[PDB]
RNA sequence: AAGAACCUUACCAGGUCUUGACAUCCUUUGACCACUCUAGAGAUAGAGCUUUCCCUUCGGGGACAAAGUGACAGGUGGUGCAUGGUUGUCGUCAGCUCGUGUCGUGAGAUGUUGGGUUAAGUCCCGCAACGAGCGCAACCCUUAUUGUUAGUUGCCAUCAUUUAGUUGGGCACUCUAGCGAGACUGCCGGUGACAAACCGGAGGAAGGUGGGGAUGACGUCAAAUCAUCAUGCCCCUUAUGACCUGGGCUACACACGUGCUACAAUGGGAAGUACAACGAGUCGCUAGACCGCGAGGUCAUGCAAAUCUCUUAAAGCUUCUCUCAGUUCGGAUUGCAGGCUGCAACUCGCCUGCAUGAAGCCGGAAUCGCUAGUAAUCGCGGAUCAGCACGCCGCGGUGAA
């Protein structure tokens, strides 16, 4: 709902700037709950620290319509 | 709890607000300003028996007026302690500040003075019964029409609490034309906290 | 933990959406009027004292 | 000519009526009874002061009235008409007052109460 | 006529007697004054429960009746302007002259 | 209630027909305080009465409210530990009230999508003494005096 | 809890402190800063001008840093059965007491009991009681009519008008708000112990406490609140205190209390077409004009308010379509595309459009509210809010057994 530009977290943007032309690091120990995906992100693996532990997961090219907070749920109903 | 402040019942009917103001768009500043001016007075109220502080508003001159039963003990030496009050006071406000000393008379019929005096005597191992009796007898003999007094807390340094008091003179309360005074005071000896309440009536 | 959280308002916030309002003489974060900077009941207690200018009891 | 004024009040409304001899007409806010006011059939209601006082007319009406809803301000027209008919001839007062229809309804909307849901409606309360 | 004054305060007898003093100075030191026009007395409301922790079924409501006063003076002299901008007392009423 | 009797809430007749009974017919049908719709359907129902086989519709109303309106009633009482009943009298006010009550009961579900020929043919056929409401009155008279036996000694 | 992205929010997963985040005192004091960058999930470590005496009497005093130092600071950690304070309920029920006289060997009683009436210990008759006080009632506020005083930002009766009360004029009306009058069983008839009292009649705007509020005695329930505050005692006080990031606290196999919209034709859809009152406002309400089906966007206008704006009120009324169906009823759930606010609205915000179109045709045993402008229905306003309402408070329209 921000058609004046979609939003990325800036230190995560700092690390993706550090690692696009360089090689890639799977360890990204932060939240990234304020960072969407658009197709210039595919290939990185993110260990989303959901405030409890961190959840390593990579990026798909159809994992592109949305942000970076789906894959570490904080409910755990079982 | 089902009873109401008569000072709340009679404000704006037969008595007035203290901070006689009008304040459009600058109200909270003067509100907490005046509340802090109210808070500083604990140096006086320790031993000088001030009762009320009527607070006025000039152009930009700060105007209060205190009421105590000792005129000489607040003016000090020649007018040297009142100057000390102005000096410590103008640091707090930062405005043209002026204080008035209006000597209130007849301390034998108020509520805050007599009640705070007997709240002082409750600390000094005094029989509270005769304290109530001597207070109501000295209040009646200065001209009155009724006194009610009641004390609550851990009385006599003991078990489960009480709430009682003795009262003389036919005081009306549920009417309006009252001009009566209410005051609440705290006093601890060593066991928690004890409180007193006090009532008068002086015509209409 | 009130006395640190009294000072929590006395600093500037990290950004705009945290400047919450509370009472001044007490520190209740709830039910404080923004006009008088007093809470629910400290307003009520000072209202009976006849010390706030203006306010009376309302009946009609 | 001589104008016949009339005031009108009912149910949080206000009606100023100006009355004049003529053919029997009604103009409310420069409009007829069926123009400014819809379908409502208040012929006996509005012209019932013409029931016994100059039956059934015929005088003409200019009136400027606002406030409230539609029927409540129409109830204000009785005051202007019957009051003005009193102003013309005092001798019709008894025949009106035996049927009444002159005194103001002193009644309007009830003050609420806090705690209750309405002015007298209490909440549904389970026994326990 | 190039002078008009408003008095917005609380106690209406302080209000209208101070209005009477400035109308006194007006019709003494000039001419052609209008009346003391009143104004529709705006009123707010407040509402606080009668408890501390529970018991929502009993409250208490307070209010703020602010009376307002309005006075216009027609064709004055600058001498009564000197009287009006310098006379100040009482205190609980708004003191502000306008065009 | 408990101290004794009470007032009666006097009413005023119509703008046209000048009848308190039709006024009561208006104030029974009025749902949620909307008097415009009830007035429209009642005057148009009298217009439908006046078209087909009707001359004085107040009088066909009065015939209908002769032959639906009762003369007796039952009342489910109790005396000393059991639930009984008794054939009871009726005031003329409650007599008209129960007549209007039964009519507006069967004026609900005739089956016509007209909101008023159910009403019109209701009071027509009640003046013709047909439909279920006149038979409802006759069943009320039927269930009366069969319970005369176990209620004449109380 | 009158507002629950983060904060609030004490519960946790990490990463961090020890005279401390906040107070007072001694010594050096001391005019203390800010900004930029390097790096963190940040809070913070470091480098760059670095904070700079307001009376100088030849002696210092103020803004606070920062440091030594301990006095210490601090705790939403426990005890409503240790408490002050404040509050629910009996319940606006109508009782509760004292002086003098008298009776009783005394505790004590009488009064305050009997007959009538009221909302009432309200009032009458009677009786060894005669009176008084706290209560009830009244004195206060709002509303029902009218007079005076003051006529603009209000109104337009007597004149000209347009986009108009506009412009000139007027204060006639209406309205605004200070003071007044008016209603007290005051009078007629009947009933009653003639008394209290009940009903009918008059005038009157209002007749029988006009309508409505505010006002809650003696006391009961060791009722509720150490989490607003204060507060004895107990315990922590290199940690139960302190700092920050990220998450909850509506996760749900289910049961309960309160509320909203339906299950249609007294209605649904399409078009045209009238009338409120309370309030709210400068970093806010937006006039007018333009763009988009839209939510909204732009240019830009009046206003610290009887002037300007929210703000044409909804239900109304007059036509046209639908013709009793799981249906033009219903709009739950879901996809897509959008707006709005903050730093982003995927956990967890509000709204718009398009696409689907459920359960659901008045509900068992039981159960709730209500006595007249009320019940039922329909809109509107704001406290506090950045945004966030079926909740709460308040106003008004229609209006019944
Ligand atoms: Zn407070």
């Amino acid at each position: 709902s921000l058609k004046k530009g979609p939003f990325v977290d800036d230190h995560l943007m700092k690390k993706v700037e550090a690692q696009q032309g360089a090689e890639k690091k799977k360890v990204i120990k932060t939240w990234s709950r304020r960072s969407t995906i658009f197709p210039s992100f595919v290939g990185f693996t993110i260990a989303v620290y959901d405030g409890r532990k961190h959840v390593p997961v990579y990026i798909q090219e159809d994992m592109v319509g949305h942000k970076l907070g789906e894959f570490a749920p904080t409910r755990t109903y079982r | 709890g089902q009873k109401v402040h008569p000072i709340g019942m009679r404000v704006g009917i037969i008595r007035d607000w203290d901070a006689k103001w009008y304040a459009e768009k600058e109200y909270a500043e003067f509100l907490h300003e005046d509340l802090r001016i109210r808070k500083f007075i604990a140096t006086k109220l320790a031993d000088a028996a001030v009762s009320t502080i009527e607070i006025e508003r000039a152009a930009n001159r700060v105007n209060i007026s205190i009421h105590t039963a000792k005129p000489g003990m607040v003016i000090g030496k020649g007018g040297s302690e009142v100057e000390n009050l102005r000096k410590e006071l103008n640091k707090l406000t930062g405005k043209r500040v002026h204080i008035n000393i209006v000597e209130i008379k007849k301390p034998d019929l108020d509520a805050k003075l007599v009640g705070e005096g007997i709240a002082r005597q409750l600390e000094n191992r005094v029989a509270f019964r005769r304290a109530q009796k001597q207070a109501i007898q000295r209040a009646m003999r200065a001209g009155a029409k009724g006194i009610k007094t009641q004390v609550s807390g851990r009385l006599n340094g003991a078990d489960i609490a009480r709430s009682e008091g003795y009262s003389e003179g036919t005081v009306p309360l549920h009417t309006l034309r009252a001009d009566i005074d209410y005051a609440w005071e705290e006093a601890d000896t060593t066991y928690g906290k004890l409180g007193v309440k006090v009532w008068i009536y002086r015509g209409e | 933990a009130k006395k640190s959280m009294i000072a929590k308002n006395k600093r500037p916030a990290k950004h705009s959406t945290q400047a919450y309002t509370r009472c001044e003489r007490c520190g209740r974060p709830h039910s404080v009027y923004r006009k008088f900077h007093l809470c629910r009941i400290c307003f009520r207690e000072l209202a009976y004292k006849g010390q706030i200018p203006g306010v009376k009891k309302a009946s009609w | 000519q001589v104008q016949y004024s009339g005031t009108g009040r009912r149910k949080n409304a206000v009606a100023r009526v100006r009355l004049v001899p003529g053919t029997g007409k009604i103009t409310v806010n420069k409009k007829d009874v069926e123009e400014y006011i819809p379908h409502a059939d208040l012929r006996e209601v509005i012209n019932q002061p013409f029931g016994v006082t100059e039956t059934k007319g015929a005088y003409d009406v200019i009136v400027n009235v606002n406030g409230g809803g539609y029927a409540g301000q129409s109830g204000a027209i009785r005051h202007g008409i019957a009051r003005a008919l009193l102003q013309v001839d005092p001798d019709f007062r008894s025949a009106l007052k035996r049927a009444g229809l002159l005194t103001r309804d002193a009644r309007m909307v009830e003050r609420k109460k806090p705690g209750l849901k309405k002015a007298r409606k209490a909440s549904q309360f389970s026994k326990r | 006529q190039k002078i008009r004054i408003r008095l917005k305060a609380y106690e209406h007898r302080i209000l209208d007697q101070s209005a009477d003093k400035i109308v006194e100075t007006a019709k003494r030191t000039g001419a052609d004054v209008s009346g003391p026009i009143p104004l529709p007395t705006e009123r707010s409301l407040y509402t606080v429960i009668r408890a501390t922790h529970k018991y929502k079924d009993s409250r208490e409501q307070f209010e703020m009746r602010t009376h307002k006063r309005l006075i216009d003076i027609v064709n004055p002299t600058p001498k009564t302007v000197d009287a009006l901008m310098k006379l100040d007392l009482p205190s609980g009423v708004n003191i502000e002259i306008k065009l | 209630p408990r101290k004794g009797p009470v007032a009666k809430r006097d009413v005023l007749p119509d703008p046209i027909y000048n009848s308190k009974l039709v006024t009561r017919l208006i104030n029974r049908v009025m749902v949620d305080g909307k008097r415009g719709i009830a007035a429209n359907i009642i005057y148009n129902s009298f217009d439908i009465i006046k078209e087909s086989t009707g001359n004085d519709p107040l009088e066909v109303f009065e015939q209908a409210m002769k032959n639906v309106m009762p003369v007796l009633e039952v009342k489910a009482r109790r005396v000393g530990g059991s639930n009984y009943q008794v054939p009871v009298e009726v005031r003329p006010e409650r007599r008209t009230t129960l007549g209007l009550r039964w009519v507006v009961n069967y004026a609900r579900l005739r089956g016509e999508h007209t909101m008023e020929e159910r009403l019109a043919k209701e009071i027509m056929d009640a003046a013709n003494n047909t439909g279920a409401s006149v038979k409802k009155r006759e069943d009320t008279h039927k269930m009366a005096d069969a319970n005369r036996a176990f209620a004449h000694y109380r």
